[PDB]
């Protein structure tokens, strides 16, 4: 299942989804980073290549592994790179994901879980990319090391939403 | 959210018919708009659905090629253009609203708001 995360703001699933809707609407990021989610180096490279373009970014981690970090590595990404939101695709089902996510919510970060697998047709992921597109998304930044599945999906996404795709 | 269908009626096989559904409510609550249909004795089933921008549209296999969904967001109206109508297409057609990030467009349980239905009869 997927988890979308935003940092704490001065400002349940239904209300929570609307808060993320409002966020993407106000932020209007120009880039989305697609990375595997294990190597921080890879995410670091792609983030730099986004600031270099003066693009605000969302991060999409396609093959995220929880390890023993309890999502502390996602929090560190907010701090170090200033991503407006982070999406992680996990091997967990929704109920376990919502459960595991409780730890990051304890720190003020808002997190919303929805069902799905990275390889499968996902309408919620389409809703996110579409809304990003509607609000000004310009480019997909493919970090080094992506699987051919994600690379191919990214190219189709660039074609669908009329985006530049950067490697 | 408030929804209201129009455009239903009687048509001959091979004939065309255009459905309209006027929606009130915001972009979040009506991000996805869909058409479902129900014949007597049968379950309400998915027909066609569109995202807000139309960049994602979904169709029942029984219906693609023949039916085309579209939206006029300025009026928050959704249309279903039905061509090459078949008698098996006879049913009450309902429009429905699915909030942003509401899950699969195919599943009627993901639509929180429903219209009152418009009868479509193909003889």
């Amino acid at each position: 299942a997927f988890l979308i995360v935003k940092g704490p703001s001065e400002k349940r699933n239904h209300e929570k989804a609307e808060r993320f809707f409002e966020l993407l609407v106000r932020e209007g990021v120009e880039a989305i980073i697609i990375a595997r989610g294990v190597s921080e180096r890879e995410i670091e490279q792609a983030a730099k290549l986004a600031r270099e373009k003066g693009f605000e970014a969302l991060a999409f981690l396609a093959e995220y592994e929880r390890r023993d970090r309890q999502f502390d590595d996602i929090i560190e990404y907010f701090e170090r790179y200033g991503f407006k939101a982070v999406i992680v695709a996990t091997g967990l089902d929704e109920k376990e994901l919502k459960q595991a996510a409780q730890k990051i919510e304890e720190k003020g970060f808002k997190a919303l879980a929805f069902s799905g697998r990275i390889d499968q047709e996902n309408h919620n992921i389409n809703d996110i990319f579409e809304l990003l597109q509607r609000q000004g998304l310009r480019a997909i930044i493919a970090a080094t090391g992506l699987s051919e599945r994600e690379l191919s999906w990214a190219q189709r996404a660039a074609q669908q939403y009329g985006l530049d795709i950067i490697f | 959210v408030q929804l209201q269908e129009s455009g239903g009626g009687l048509v001959q096989a091979g004939g065309s018919l255009r459905l309209s559904c006027a929606a009130s409510g915001g972009t979040f609550s009506t991000y996805g708009m869909g058409w479902f249909r129900q014949a007597p004795g049968k379950e309400r089933e998915f027909v066609a659905a569109s995202s807000w921008t139309g960049a994602n549209t979904y169709y029942a296999d029984s219906v693609r090629g023949r039916f085309t969904i579209s939206r006029d967001n300025a009026k928050n109206t959704v249309y279903l253009e039905m061509n090459s109508l078949k008698p098996e297409d006879t049913a009450v057609y309902y429009c429905a609203a699915r909030r942003w990030l509401g899950g699969s467009y195919f599943d009627p349980g993901n639509y929180d708001f429903w219209g009152q239905g418009t009868q479509v009869t193909v003889s």
